[PDB]
Order: structure tokens, then sequence, then C-alpha cells
């Protein structure tokens, strides 16, 4: 297990924590969302290539996939808070406490 | 007829692109069932050779697989060729 | 499979990409073929709670060669113990090993 | 006129030439001669790699006919 | 010095995913996340993945833009922040620095690191193995039985994009 | 003229891979014994190298089986030069 | 902590459309130099467009007061920096009106000859800088050669290439100079070709209509209120020309056909100018 | 020998493009019947050069609402973007034989449009935000066809690598073959580099700039290097992929000289459409790729996805 | 269009009201008409058919 | 038939232009290498030439002379440099040299 | 020698300068139409290396064509003071130089000299497109003669 | 080696003509030459407020299309194999399904770009 794995599983720890701090920005938080997805697909390829996985070489592949799939979800989501409130903070759809 | 004609037609004038995509994007899927090469380009990929062909030991009673690669019995593949 | 569509149809949806040792395209090996294949076929129909005491040295080897933790943590203090002396001058590397 | 044109045409396409040229002519000058050899995949490297090893003189491209075994 | 490339790619792969990981702008989001994928492409195309690396490349690339394509369509602040700027990005940037500084410090000093999992310093070059691969590179080959023996992914990926694209619509709609 | 013209390359192709199994094995007969010889001198070095440790009896496989398993290329190259390191690692991925 | 509403909708927060205006000139080379042009847009769909003017208030209504009636005469010349004999024709025509004064036949003719050919040069400059502005950029030097051919005519005959002061209350200054109808003939001659080299590059153009087919549409009764004359009411179905309803010099001896226009629109427009290019050949 | 293997290939290229300028407007002179620049030098020979010599002596300036380093990085990006995508061009014998050069080509060509908006968006102008965000959006939609066009055609190749092309158009030129496709490949190129029929990057007429909005002397010069580069490759990529040429291993001279007729012919065609067309609208350009150029583009994928199974015509892998 | 002039005397040698009509003032009062809707990049085209040259309309 | 034409009419401007030495003299600094007949001489040096097949605008030329007035006008050719009475032929204001 | 290496030196500079001027183009009035004729194929002010070049960012040299009206006077200013300066204004036409017909009009700024400096000076009303191009000419002798090396090898 | 070295080199010049871009040319600046350009006039103040464009829904299937091309790039590579079939109906699948997402989004409103 060398220091590159070490390298992308504290990276993907750094996006975890990235994203559970959520400071004053939904589209920063997308960020770190997409973020995770790096060390994961990063990963993934070191795995079943250092392996030689081959039949399971389409599994980077089938995550990139899915991974723009919520990206574009997220940002569907961003359009409208920032639109009808104005900005993306997430500090002002606080609407919900009661 | 007349419904059908009509329709083409109008199509014909007004989106050319569209009536024109539709038509090879229709081709493109019942032609490759019709024409009769199918088999052969399954023929091409399968008789290409990209791993070693491992001998097999022989115990005897194996009148099909040949002894020496220049022996003829086996696979042959002559219609490569001509093809 | 919590409701086992797969078994009961009798189709294949996921069951041939699941392990390293299936029909790989172009019967391309995977690295640890021959460690997982004997893993398999020695913790097969005996169950999880046996298979994690019986069949434990085959899965060791096994996710040695995944990982080659063991192995590589030979050669590390191969080298380390190799430095400190050449370093210290008590013996220098055969010519072999330069050129 | 539109003759004029052309030593536009001229200094760009020697311009253009040159890389091609560069290219074509560095590689075999930097191979003995002969093109450098490509390895799209790893048994083409394995030849490459048997070659540096065998002509002793760790050259790929420099290489030993029928003479070196007898 | 070329002793082994795998290391310092991943390295600036952490620095630039500390930066978009402090909440700066999101235009400097995208710069931070874009070097992190760049030099990732790098590493899997160092490990042979040549075709893996440069697909992440180009599909990220596209989807980073349309992201900070958005954050200046209606996500833009008056006055955007930048790397200094606030103190509390600030605060969140130098930290990840220091952080990923002390870990390398604790990983390249005894190379017997223990956090979480074991991390014992001795080169990437190692893990590689000894073999061929015929005529044919085994990543391409790997990703192109996709539509031989994995005619269930094709299925469900392919119905789950159609329907992303009904979701999209059908959320950002409204009214 | 793309029909006729690709399948002559198929044609060609097939010679070419052809020619590549008639000296695979030599190829595989020459690289298991250069596999062999760099083990063995690894082995001989690793007991020069250690004979005053505690205990690190000379080669014990760490895989319980006896069958052999395909050698790590940082166990074959580990002790050599940083030259032959890189050549052999990242030699074909880095030649373009 | 306030109750939540009653129909799980809160009441719409304050307004965020911030409509991004800016004003788009007088820099800008495609809005003629002079525009303070500043508009309202929904993002990027104009909601008004208030065009402030005055940029270029030269105070020629008031300098002409302290001038004498053949002292102002310069002036229409800068009016309209294409129009020139048309220009200098009405105020020759207002100042002849009040002194119940005629000009000769032959001045008449003259008058009529070049303020079609007038016609020509404003309408060479404003197909070929709509190009422009649109961004076909090669049809503009084509016919900007023959803008200069004409120019010559210009100086021909008052003795400056743009600002003639040639028409002048009572007839024109002094008679052409000998063979320059020759030279008109010559030019004429050629004329249509280049008009046709002009339109066929654009008026069965995909591009060029895209950017002006039902672009700029006005209806019959809105351009008439807004005060709209000349080609607007042409292009968009109202049949008015001043140059056949109130014949002003010798125009109701010469024979011509106004292109009126169908659908209203940019396209209809720039085609009724083309076909006015070509009409005026007719009166030359 | 592999520094002068480099330097033997980026001044060529930035010469090419240096008097590129000069066949412009020499080209755009003669087909509005100007004469183009020839008082620098014999028949405009030195005018770039005197042009160049100014826009790098006359006084550079940033914004005042700039930020300094988005907007120097901006040119970095370009120019480098521009210079390593040459790259893998296989004249004769590529620089770098990779093994993918189709996918790093459409990678980094991916890439050459962040410089573009992170220009405009440091710029801080509301005409440099406008310019920024028409480009964006006009790309990346282009890209689509792009992508697939580069596809379709490869798929008679076998494989990605750019020296293949010289193998599989050997007897015939894959526009015979691939025509259709060879239309909306040419109309993408002219769009993702930006010239005149979809120029609204710029948009000089509408917004004055957009491609280098207070950019100066040197920026002004990376933006344009970084661009007219581009014009020459995307015709260039375009010759090696649809009109091949004669190949002797032994005199590859041959080979280039006609490489690069072609690239200078494909080029000549950018300048001239460049002089015949009006400006498309934006929502003009993005409906002609989003409602006909992809139907059409997928349309003939799928017939050539099953073209070479119906023909057994299965192109070799290696 | 149609351009004329308002032309006021009062018997001496020099003119005592000389207002120009303008073609393009009318023209121009009617941009915002007709530029309701059509998208920015259009505002250049429908200025174009205007035929607004700026000495007139400022005079 | 006619490109050998052209290209002897081209070699034939080496020979008009006193040699290869005068045709880089009028390419470098007349921008034109068209041959004329001389139609006259002022005092101050000005070649005069006209060329009746050439479009009207370019039938008459005129070569700056190389020194007037105790100013170099080798590189620095001035367009007031023409006397008036050589300037109301050259305008095509007139056909009388 | 020193002196003869900045000679040459500042020779260059001075033939960049001259041989590319790019202005921007302030069409204000009919003074505008002569100068695009000098544009068009007739003259070929193209041809002279000078080309037109819009965002003042990117352009050398102010040609100012037609009346100054005093409502614009900011923007002249503005648009002057934006440009990387190496720069020089041009003022075309009677109204530009100095007021001209609009001289003692309430609202025309007597001449450009008032709101910018002024290079050479272009008479006329309109000046023909023949002597505009005489007037760039005018520059690029002005520019030739520009010792600014020679001055800073000698302070 | 080779790929980082060009690399480099291209960088390398690309910021050397930036040194020398930003420091031959000696400057003589001032607040009003470093004011933003926005066609003479004063600005109103912009060009950071939010500027809502209109093809959002399409700039965001950009990136749904995008990850169909990724999905269907292995297709030179796919064609070698040994059920073409198979490969062919799935091939076919994933363009029927990238051609039907974007019909139906195309009926429904989808391409048209908002007032
Ligand atoms: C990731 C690492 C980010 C590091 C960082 O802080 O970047 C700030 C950097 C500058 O921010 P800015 O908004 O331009 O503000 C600069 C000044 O504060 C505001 O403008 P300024 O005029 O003050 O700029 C000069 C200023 C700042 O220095 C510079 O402008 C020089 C270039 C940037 C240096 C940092 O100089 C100094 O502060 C003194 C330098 C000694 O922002 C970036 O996005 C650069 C990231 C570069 C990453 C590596 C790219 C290869
Ligand atoms: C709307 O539409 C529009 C367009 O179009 C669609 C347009 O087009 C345009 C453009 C407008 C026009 C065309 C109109 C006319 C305008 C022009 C012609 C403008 C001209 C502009 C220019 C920029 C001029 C270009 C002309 C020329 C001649 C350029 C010439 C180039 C050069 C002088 C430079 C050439 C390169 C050189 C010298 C490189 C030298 C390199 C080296 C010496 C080596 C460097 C590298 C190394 C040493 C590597 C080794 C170093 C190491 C390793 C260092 C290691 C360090 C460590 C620390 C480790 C517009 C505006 C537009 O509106
Ligand atoms: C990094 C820095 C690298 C620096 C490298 C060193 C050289 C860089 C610049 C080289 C050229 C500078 C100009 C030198 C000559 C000069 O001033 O010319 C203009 C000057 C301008 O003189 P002028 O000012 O009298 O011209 C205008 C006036 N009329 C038109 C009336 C003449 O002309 C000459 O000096 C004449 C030169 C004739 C030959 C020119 C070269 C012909 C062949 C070109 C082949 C292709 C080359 C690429
Ligand atoms: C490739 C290009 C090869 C030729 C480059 C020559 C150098 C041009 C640099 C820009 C001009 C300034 C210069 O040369 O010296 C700066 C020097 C700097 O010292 P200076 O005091 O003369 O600067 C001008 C005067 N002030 C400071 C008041 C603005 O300036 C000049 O030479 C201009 C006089
Ligand atoms: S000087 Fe004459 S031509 Fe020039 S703007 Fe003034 S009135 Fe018009």
């Amino acid at each position: 297990m060398p220091l590159v794995y070490m390298n992308i599983i504290m990276a993907f720890a750094i996006a975890l924590a990235g994203l559970l701090m959520y400071r004053s920005h939904l589209m920063s938080s997308l960020l770190c969302l997409e973020g995770m997805m790096l060390s994961l697909f990063i990963m993934s390829t070191l795995i079943i290539l250092n392996t030689h996985f081959t039949l399971a070489n389409m599994m980077p592949i089938i995550l990139l996939v899915f991974a723009a799939c919520e990206a574009a979800l997220g940002l569907s989501l961003l359009v409208m808070v920032s639109n009808t409130y104005g900005t993306d903070y997430v500090q002002n759809l606080n609407l919900l406490q009661c | 007829a007349g419904r059908i004609a009509s329709f083409l037609k109008n199509a014909w004038a007004k989106e050319p692109v569209l009536v024109a995509s539709f038509a090879i994007g229709g081709l493109a899927i019942i032609l490759p069932s019709l024409s009769p090469y199918t088999n052969y380009a399954i023929r091409i990929n399968r008789a290409t050779p990209y791993n070693y062909p491992v001998p097999l030991r022989d115990d005897g009673n194996m009148p099909d697989v040949p002894s020496h690669p220049q022996d003829p019995q086996g696979p042959s593949l002559e219609w490569l060729k001509n093809l | 499979p919590f409701f086992d569509v797969q078994k009961r149809l009798g189709l294949d949806l996921d069951r041939w990409m699941t392990i390293q040792s299936a029909e790989q395209p172009h019967k391309i090996p995977g690295r640890c073929h021959a460690f997982e294949k004997e893993w398999i076929e020695c913790a097969h129909g005996i169950g999880g709670i046996r298979a994690e005491k019986e069949c434990k040295i085959e899965f060791d080897d096994f996710v040695e060669c995944l990982l080659r933790q063991k192995t590589m943590k030979r050669l590390s203090a191969i080298k380390r113990q190799r430095d400190k002396l050449i370093k210290e001058g008590k013996y220098t590397p055969p010519p072999h090993h330069l050129g | 006129m539109w003759f004029e044109i052309l030593p536009g045409i001229a200094v760009m396409a020697a311009c253009l030439f040159i890389p091609g040229m560069a290219t074509a002519h560095i590689h075999k000058f930097t191979n003995g001669g002969k093109e450098k050899r490509v390895a799209h995949f790893s048994y083409q490297w394995n030849l490459m790699e048997r070659d540096r090893c065998i002509s002793g003189v760790n050259r790929y491209h420099v290489t030993k006919g029928l003479e070196n075994i007898d | 010095m070329t002793m082994y490339i795998a290391f310092i790619l991943s390295t600036i792969f952490v620095i630039g995913f500390v930066g978009f990981s402090s909440k700066p702008s999101p235009i400097y989001g995208g710069l931070g996340l874009i070097v992190s994928g760049g030099v990732g492409c790098g590493i899997v195309l160092n490990f042979g993945g040549s075709f893996l690396g440069l697909m992440v490349f180009l599909i990220y690339l596209g989807g980073m833009l349309v992201v900070f394509g958005y954050t200046t369509a209606m996500a833009t602040e008056m006055y955007p922040e930048v790397w200094v700027s606030n103190k509390t990005v600030f605060g969140a940037f130098v930290s990840g620095l220091m952080m990923e500084f002390c870990m390398v410090y604790y990983a390249l000093k005894e190379e017997e690191v223990e956090i979480i999992f074991k991390f014992n310093g001795l080169g990437d070059w190692v893990i590689y193995d000894t073999g061929d691969s015929g005529f044919f590179s085994e990543e391409a080959m790997g990703i192109a039985a996709l539509y031989s023996y994995g005619t269930w992914l094709v299925i469900v990926t392919g119905w789950s994009l159609l329907i992303g694209v009904v979701v999209i619509m059908e959320i950002t709609r409204g009214n | 003229s793309m029909m006729k013209w690709n399948r002559e390359r198929r044609r060609l192709q097939i010679e070419d891979f052809e020619a590549r199994i008639a000296l695979m094995p030599l190829f595989q007969a020459e690289k298991d014994r250069r596999v062999l010889q760099m083990l063995r001198e690894n082995l001989e070095e690793e007991a020069i190298i250690m004979k005053d440790v505690p205990d690190w009896k000379v080669g014990e496989s760490v895989f319980h089986t006896t069958r052999w398993v395909t050698p790590m290329m940082g166990e074959l190259y580990g002790l050599r030069t940083n030259e032959e390191i890189l050549s052999a690692t990242y030699g074909f991925i880095w030649y373009t | 902590w306030k109750p939540p509403p009653w129909n799980d909708v809160d009441p719409p927060k304050d307004t965020l459309v911030s409509n991004l205006t800016l004003n788009f000139g007088p820099q800008h080379p495609a809005a003629h130099g002079v525009l303070r042009l500043v508009m309202e847009l929904s993002g990027e769909m104009v909601r008004k467009c208030d065009p402030h003017i005055g940029l270029l208030h030269r105070g020629t209504e008031k300098l002409i007061e302290y001038k004498t009636y053949l002292q102002a005469l310069p002036y229409f010349d800068r009016l309209d920096y294409v129009s020139m004999m048309c220009n200098e024709q009405a105020y020759s025509l207002a100042v002849e009106k009040l002194l119940n004064i005629q000009p000769p036949p032959r001045a008449q003719w003259i008058r009529v000859l070049f303020g079609e050919i007038t016609r020509l040069l404003n309408h060479i400059m404003a197909v070929t800088t709509h190009a422009l502005d649109i961004g076909a950029m090669t049809p503009f030097f084509w016919m900007f050669e023959e803008r200069e051919k004409m120019f010559e005519f210009y100086e021909r005959v008052s003795g400056a290439r743009m600002h003639a002061a040639y028409i002048r209350p009572g007839g024109v200054h002094q008679d052409l100079p000998l063979g320059l109808l020759d030279d008109i003939y010559e030019f004429s001659k050629n004329f249509s070709f280049r008009i046709d080299e002009l339109e066929e590059m654009l008026t069965n153009n995909r591009i060029w209509r895209n950017r002006t087919v039902d672009i700029g549409v006005v209806t019959a009764e809105d351009a008439l209120n807004y005060g709209f004359s000349g080609v607007m009411l042409r292009g968009s179905g109202i049949q008015w020309d001043l140059r056949k309803t109130q014949p002003y010099d010798v125009y109701d001896q010469v024979e011509f056909d106004v292109p009126i226009g169908s659908r209203g629109d940019c396209y209809d427009r720039y085609l009724c100018r083309v076909e006015e290019m070509r009409q005026s050949l007719r009166i030359i | 020998m592999f520094m002068i293997n480099i330097l033997s290939l980026i001044i060529p290229i930035l010469l090419a493009v240096a008097f590129l300028t000069l066949v412009e407007r020499k080209v755009l002179g003669y087909m509005q019947l100007r004469k183009g620049p020839n008082v620098v030098g014999p028949y405009g020979l030195l005018q770039p050069i005197a042009d160049a010599l100014k826009l790098v002596t006359k006084e550079p300036l940033r914004p005042g609402t700039s930020s300094i380093s988005m907007f120097i990085i901006a040119p970095i990006l370009g120019l480098s973007l521009a210079l390593t995508m040459w790259v893998p061009l296989p004249m004769p014998y590529p620089l770098i034989n990779m093994n993918l050069g189709v996918l790093f080509m459409l990678a980094m060509s991916s890439l050459a449009v962040y410089s573009i908006l992170w220009s405009g968006w440091a710029s801080n102008s509301k005409y440099a935000l406008i310019g920024a965000l028409r480009a964006v959006a006009q790309t990346i939609s282009y890209e689509v066809t792009l992508a697939i066009i580069l596809l379709s055609v490869l798929l008679m190749n076998g494989s990605y690598t750019l020296s293949t092309l010289i193998t599989t158009q050997e007897h015939i030129w894959m526009i015979f073959t691939s025509w259709p496709l060879a239309m909306m490949w040419f109309i993408s190129t002219l769009a993702e580099t930006n010239r005149a029929p979809f120029d609204l990057t710029e948009g000089e007429s509408e917004l004055v700039s957009g491609f280098n909005v207070e950019y100066a002397a040197g920026p002004f010069a990376m933006f344009f290097m970084a661009e007219y580069a581009n014009i020459i490759m995307m015709n260039a990529f375009t010759a090696i992929l649809f009109l091949g040429a004669s190949h002797d291993p032994h005199t590859p001279e041959l080979y280039t000289i006609n490489f690069v007729l072609k690239t200078l012919a494909l080029t000549i065609t950018f300048l001239w459409i460049r002089a015949s067309y009006p400006r498309f609208r934006y929502d003009q350009l993005m409906h002609l790729l989003w409602k006909s150029f992809l139907p059409l583009t997928l349309a003939l994928c799928m017939w050539h996805i099953s073209l070479p199974i119906m023909t057994a015509s299965i192109p070799p892998q290696s | 269009g149609e351009f004329g002039v308002y032309l006021v005397s009062d018997g001496s040698s020099r003119p005592y009201r000389c207002k120009i009509k303008a073609p393009g003032f009318a023209h121009l009062a009617g941009l915002d008409k007709m530029s309701k809707g059509h998208m920015l990049a259009d505002v250049v085209a429908i200025i174009g058919t205007q035929d607004i040259v700026f000495g007139e309309v400022d005079r | 038939m006619e490109l050998v034409q052209v290209l002897r009419r081209g070699l034939q401007q080496v020979s008009g232009h006193g040699g290869l030495r005068g045709y880089l003299r009028v390419l470098f600094r007349a921008n034109d290498v068209r041959v004329g007949t001389l139609v006259g001489e002022d005092k101050y040096g000005n070649k005069y030439y006209e060329d009746n097949k050439q479009f009207f605008g370019r039938h008459r030329w005129v070569i700056y002379t190389t020194e007037m007035n105790g100013r170099d006008t080798f590189w620095d050719v001035d367009g007031s440099m023409v006397p008036p009475e050589w300037h109301r032929w050259l305008h095509c204001m007139t056909d009388d040299p | 020698r020193g002196e003869y290496v900045v000679a040459k030196l500042d020779d260059l500079v001075n033939w960049a300068r001259r041989s590319s001027l790019w202005p921007m183009t302030f069409g204000l009035a009919c003074c505008a139409v002569e100068m695009m004729h000098m544009a068009a194929p007739r003259y070929d002010m193209d041809r002279f290396g000078v080309v037109f070049r819009a965002s003042p960012r990117q352009s050398d040299v102010m040609i100012v064509a037609g009346t100054l009206t005093n409502k614009m006077a900011p923007a002249l200013r503005k648009v002057y003071d934006q440009m990387p300066e190496p720069r020089y204004v041009v003022s075309m036409g009677s109204c530009a130089n100095g007021g001209g017909y609009y001289h003692y009009s309430y609202s025309v700024v007597r001449g450009c000299d008032r709101i910018v400096p002024v290079d050479i000076y272009v008479p006329g009303c309109p000046p023909t497109a023949e002597a505009l191009l005489y007037g760039i000419l005018q520059l690029q002798r002005k520019i030739k003669r520009e010792k600014r090396l020679r001055i800073w090898y000698r302070r | 080696m080779n790929i980082m070295l060009t690399l480099l080199t291209n960088v390398t010049l690309a910021s050397l003509l930036v040194l020398i871009a930003f420091w031959l040319p000696q400057l003589n600046a001032y607040s009003e030459k470093t004011s933003p350009y926005e066609c003479g006039f004063d600005p109103m103040g912009s060009a950071r407020l939010p500027f809502s464009m209109k093809f959002f829904l399409v700039a965001i299937t950009f990136l749904l299309f995008d990850l169909e091309i990724a999905l269907l790039l292995p297709l030179p590579w796919a064609s070698q194999t040994n059920n073409l079939k198979t490969m062919l109906t799935m091939a076919l699948f994933l363009l029927i399904l990238l051609a039907a997402s974007l019909a139906y989004e195309w009926t429904q409103k989808g391409l048209e770009w908002a007032e």
C-alpha cells in the first residue's frame, strides 16, 4: 500500500471535511462534492489497473456516468435556490426551521 | 398512401434535416440484420489470433487436431483470401 | 442478493465482473488469478461462517497478492539495511547491479 | 494582382515544411538511419528492450544480423 | 528528481484538492479542481491507464466548465472572494497546506505510517507487475467489453441518463 | 474502396500476429531465465547483505503456497540501478 | 419562531432582478459613433431601448438664423453626410416657393439627375454599413469603390467631393463640365452588374435572411402614427412616395416603380433599398 | 536531439502564424478588391514583424478592476495549449507518437476555452463577461458535434492513433467515404476557433472585444497568436483526417510537401469564408448545432457503427 | 425619408426660423417599439434598417 | 501560351528599370515595378511616367527625386514634392504635360 | 559605440511604430464618411500597415473625424485616456481642428485641442480621403523623427 | 520524459513572452488609463452582479450529452469483438436514448432560449 494510496485517501478525507463545513456557498459546496469523485475515480483506476482486473476497468467509467448526473442535479437545484433567493450562501433557506 | 405521402412531402419541405436524419438512422438498424456479411465480420474477428493457440497434449484419438501447423486438418481460412 | 432474481430467472446481470477469475475479455488473466481461484474453490458452499476459519491461509495468500503488504515490507527491510551497511562502508554492491 | 499573394504563402509553406522535415530527419539521425521504432503495445516494446540488451552497446537501433551467432 | 513522479503528481493533486475544499469563490474553486483534475489524469497515465487518464480529462473539463459557467451566471458575488480575501478562507486554505505537508513529512521520514490503514514509503514503482500485454492494451479492451460483457450496465446507465435529462428539465421548469 | 482496403489490412494483421506467435516461445523461454537469473542474483546479495541480522532466513516465501507466484517487479529490480528501474517500470508508458 | 404558512407557500421575497444596463456607445463602431444607446434588457432580451441622442447637437437651427439664405446653404449639406443634393433640393424648393420663383428646366433636370445619384450614394452606404454591422464586410468595399466614382462626379461639377454646395435657390451654381454626361452614362452602364454583385451574396444567403427576416417588424398603422416616412412606409405595405404623390421639380416626367414591401421586417426594407437603387438607374 | 526537435517545431509554428496575419489581410484585401499590406517590405513580407515588434513595445497595462493573477495566466493558457496541441500531429512521423493522439487533441482543445473566459472574468468588464459567456456555451455545444464527428470518422481507423490515418486513407481519400461528416466537421472547426461565420466570441460589431477585452501589447499578442495557431492546425487536423496523401517511407519530404499544401489550401478557405458571410446571431449558431447538426450527427454515427459490420470491413485494431 | 424644412421668414434677408424635419428623428423615436422582444444582437439589425445618419437626428 | 508571355513580360521589367539593381530600388522605394514611358522631367529631379493601358487612376505616376532643397528623400518621399506645373497634369486635372 | 547602438535600436522601435498605426475610429460627422473612403479600395489605408482596430486598449492613434459636441466631450477624453500610450491624435476637418462651421455655436467646443493634445492637423471640410492619407503619412514621418532612446542615453 | 519536456518548454516560452511583454515596454500610467472600458461614457456599475443568461437548460444538458459521448467513446475497440450482434444492439441502444433524450428535450420547450 504505497504512498500514492495515502495521498488520494487522505485527499478524499479533505473532500469529506470540505463538504461537511459549508461556509458561505452552495456552489463551492458542490465543488467539494465533485471533488470526492476525483479521489474515488483515481483510486478505483489505480486498483483495477494494478490488479489487471480488465473486466472491471469499466467501473471508473460507470462512476463518471453517474458522476456528472449528480453534478447536473446539484446545479439544477442551485439554479432555483439562487434564482428565487438571490444568492447561493447556504443560510437563507432556514424557513423550514418551523 | 395519401396520408403518408402528404406527411413525407410536407416534412421534406419544412424540416429536411430531420427527415434526413431519421432516414439514415432508420437504415442504420435494419440493413445490418439483412446483409449477409455480418457472419463474415464475426468470423474475421474470431479468426484473429491475439493470444497463443496453446498446444493441447496429444493422448491419441484427436484426429481433427493437427500435429503440425502445416497439416491439412484444422480450421482453414482460405475464404479470407478469396473474400 | 436480497431477492435473488438472477438465480431464479436463470440469467446473468452482474455475475460476470464480481470476481477477477471470471471470463475476462480475450482471456486476459488478472494478477492474482490463481490465488483467488484456490480461495473460491476452497470455500464454495461451505458457508461464510466456516469459510472465515478454514479457508484462512488461502485468503491470506490472496489478500497478500492483492497488496504485497508483507512482500513489500520484506523489500523495504532489504533496502534500508543495505543502505546503512553501504553508507557505513562494510560492503559495496556487486558489479552485476551497476551495469 | 493575385500573384502578389503568393509570397505570403511561400514564407509560410516553407515554415510549415520545417517541422515535417526536421522531425523526420532527426529520428533517422538519432536512430542510425532507420525510422524510430514505434511501440503502441507492450509486445513492440519487448522487442525493443531485447534489442537494447542484445546490441551490447545499449543501442536499440544498432542491429546484429546472422553474424552475431555462429 | 524523476525517482517516481507518482508522489509528486499526487502531491499537487492534494494541494489542488486543498484549494477548492477551503471554500474560495466558486470560480477560483474551479481552478483548484482543474489543476487536481489535470494532474490526476497524469497519475493514471503514469500507471498505464492511458485511455482513462485522458477520459477524466475530457469529461471533467467539460463538467467543471459548466460549473463555473454557472457561478458567473447566477451564483456570482458582487465582490468576489479570493485565496487571501476573508480570514475564514485564508484560515481554511493554510490549514489544508500545513496539514498535507505534515502528513508527507510524517510519510517520507520513517516509511511506516499507520494512520487508519498502513502506509509504508518504499516507492509506488514497486507494485508494478512483470509481464507483456500482447498486441492490445489491457485497459482499452477492458472498457471495450462494456458493449459485449456489460449489456446490463449499458441499459441502467443509458436509462438513468435519459431520466437525467427528464429530471433536469422537470426540476428547472417550475410553475 | 474502404471495404476492400480494410479487408486487406485485416489479412495483413493476421500475418503480423502469426509472425508474433512464431517467436513467442523464444521470448518466453529467455525471459523466464532472465527473471530467475535476476531473482537468484537478488537472493545471493540478500544473503550477503544480511548475515549479522537477528533472523532473516534467506528467501522465505511470504505466500504459504508452494507454487510459483508471478514475481513482483519490485523484488526483481529492487537493488538494481536507478536507470534500470525507470526503463523497466515507466519504460513502455514513457516511450512516446 | 413564527407559524408556518397555511398554504405551505411563503410570500415571495424581495425582487432579485438587476437587469444589467450598459451604454452601447458612442465608441462602438456599429453604433454609428455618436449613439449613447442605453437599453434595458431582461438579461439578454432587451426590454426598453432609450437612444440618448444629442452627442452631435451642433446648433444648426440657431446658426441658420444669423446667416443669410445663401449663407445657410452649406448647412444642409452638413446635416446628412450622404444626401447632399437631396438636402439642398429641399431647402432650394422652400426658398423658391417663398420667392414665388421657379428654376429653369435645365436646372430642374440636373437637380433630379443628381438627386437620384445621391439616392444611390445613401443607399450604397446604408446597405453596406448594414452589412458591416451585421457582419458581412466584403460588399462594403466593392460598392464603396463606386461611391468614389460618383464622388468624382460631385467634385467635377461643384468642386468638393462630398459637400457640393451646388443646388441653390433658383437653380444650380454653374453648368455641367463638358463631357460629364458621357462619364455618367459609362458609370451607370455597369452599375447594374455591381448591384447584382451586392445582392447575390445576401438576398438568398441563409445567414443573411436569418439575421434580418422577421426582425424589427412594424405594422401599418403603427408606422403611420410613429411618424415613419420614406422606406418604412414603403417597406410595410403603405404605398407612399413623395416622388409620385407630390411630384417636385420634373419628377412628374420620369417613370419609375416604387418597391412596396410586404412583410415589413428588416429583410423587406433592405430589399426595398436595393430595388430603389436599381430604380434610380432608370431615372438616371 | 529532442530540444532541437522541439525548437524545430516551436519556431516554425510561431513563424507560420506570424505570416498568416500577412496572408490574411493580403488575401482579405484582394477578395474585397483591396491590395493588403505591400508597403512594409516587398509585398508586405515585413508587415507582421512591424506589427509584432510594436505589440511588444507599446505600454501594457492591467485593468484597474482586474484580477492580476487570472489576467496574466490566461495568455499562458492560450499559447501553451496551442503549441502543445501540434505535438502529436503525424507529419510523416509524429513528434510524439501518442497511442491516443485523437483523444489528446480533443481534451486540450476543450481546454483552450478556459483562457477566453478567465480573461473575460478577470477583466471585470461588462463587454468582457458578455463575450466570455457567449463563447463558453458556443464552444461546448459545438464540442458535442466535434466529439461524435471524430468518432464516426475514426470507426474506419480502428484506433485513435494519428499515425494510422496515413495507412487508412492510403488508396482512397477519407472524405469520399465520410463527406457528410466532413461538412459538419469543417463548420465545427470554424466554430471552435471562432472564425467569422461565428466570430461572435470577438463580436466586434456588437461586443467591440471579447477575445481580448482590455488585453494589451503582450497579452493581446498571445490571445491572437494562440488562435491563429489553432487556425493553421484545425485545418492541418482536417487535412490529416480527411485528405490523406501518399507517404513513401524512404522519402518523407514528399508527404510533408503534400501535407503542407493541404493545410495551406484549407487555411485559405478559412480566410475565404471569413469574408463571404454575415455574422451568426447567438441563438442561430446554437440552434444550428443543437437542432440541425446534432440530429444528422447521431444519425450518421449509427450509420458508421453499422457500416463496417454490414460490409464485413472491421478495420484492424493494431 | 421625408426630409423637409419649416422655413419662416420675416421680409428681411435672413431666415427667422428654419426647423429641419428629420426623417431619422421619428425613425429613431420608434427604435424602442421595434426592439421589443428581439435579442440584443438584433438591435444592430434594427438600426441598420433604420438608416439613422447622426447629423440629421442631432441637427 | 499566355503564362510564358506573362513571365517574359514580368522578366522584361528588370531590363526596363536599368537592370536588377534599379529594380530593387523602385521596388523598395516606390512599391511598384510597372514600367512606363517617360513623359517629362522637372527641375527638382522628379521623373514622371505615364502608361495609358492602365485603368484611369494608375495611368500616370511620378517617381520622386532623391534630394530636393537640402533634404534627402530617398526613403522620405512626400506627396507635396510636386511642382505646380506638373501637379496639374499628375492629378488628371488636364492632359497636357 | 553606445550612441550608435542606441541609434539603431531607436530606429528599429520607431520603424515598428510608424509602420503599424491602428486608428480607433471616433466617427462623429461627415468627416468620418471621407475617412472610410480612405479605407475604401480606392486608397486602401490598410496597405500602409495602418488598419482600423476597435477597443482603444488595442489602438495607437485617434482620428477625430467630425464636430466635437460639448455633451460628448467627456467621452472623447475618456477614450483618449484609455489608450496604451505611445499615442497620437489626428484631427480631421475644420470642425475638429478649431470648430469650423460651428465655431460660434453654444454647444460645440472651439476645437478638439481643448480636450486632448493634438498631433498633425488635417484641414478640410471634409478633407478629401487623399488629404487624410497625406496626414497619416505625415504622422509616420513624425514618428520617424523620434529620439526617445537618444534622449534617454543623454539624460 | 518526452511529453513533460514539451509541456515545460511551452509554458516557459509563454511565460517568457509575458515577462518581456510587461517589462520591455516601460509604463507611464495613471488612474484614468486603468479605468474599465465601456465604449466611452462612465459605466453604471456592473460586470460582477448576477448576469443571468438563458441557455442554462441546454448548458447543463451538454454536460449530460458529454457523458453520452464518454460512454460511446470506446466504440473503435468495441468492434473488435466476437459478438458484434450484441455490440451492435447495445451501441445503437445508447445512440437511440441519446436521440430520444434530445427529442424529448426538444419537444418540451428545451433548446428554446428563455426570454
Ligand atoms: C471578429 O473576428 C476577429 C478575428 O478573427 C475571427 C481576428 O482574427 C482578429 C485579428 C485582426 C486582424 C487579423 C487584423 C489585422 C491585425 C493584425 C495583423 C494584428 C497582428 C498581431 C500580432 C500579434 C502580430 C503577429 C506577427 C508576428 C510577426 C509574430 C512573430 C513572432 C515572434 C516575434 C515570436 C516568435 C517566437 C519566438 C522567438 C520563440 C523563441 C524561443 C526560444 C528562444 C526558446 C524558448 C524555450 C526554451 C529556451 C526552452 C528551454 C528552457 C528551459 C528548460 C528552462 C528551464 C527553467 C527552469 C527554472 C527549470 C480580430 C481583431 C477579430 O475581431
Ligand atoms: S469640418 Fe466640414 S465635413 Fe468635417 S465635420 Fe465639420 S462640417 Fe462636416
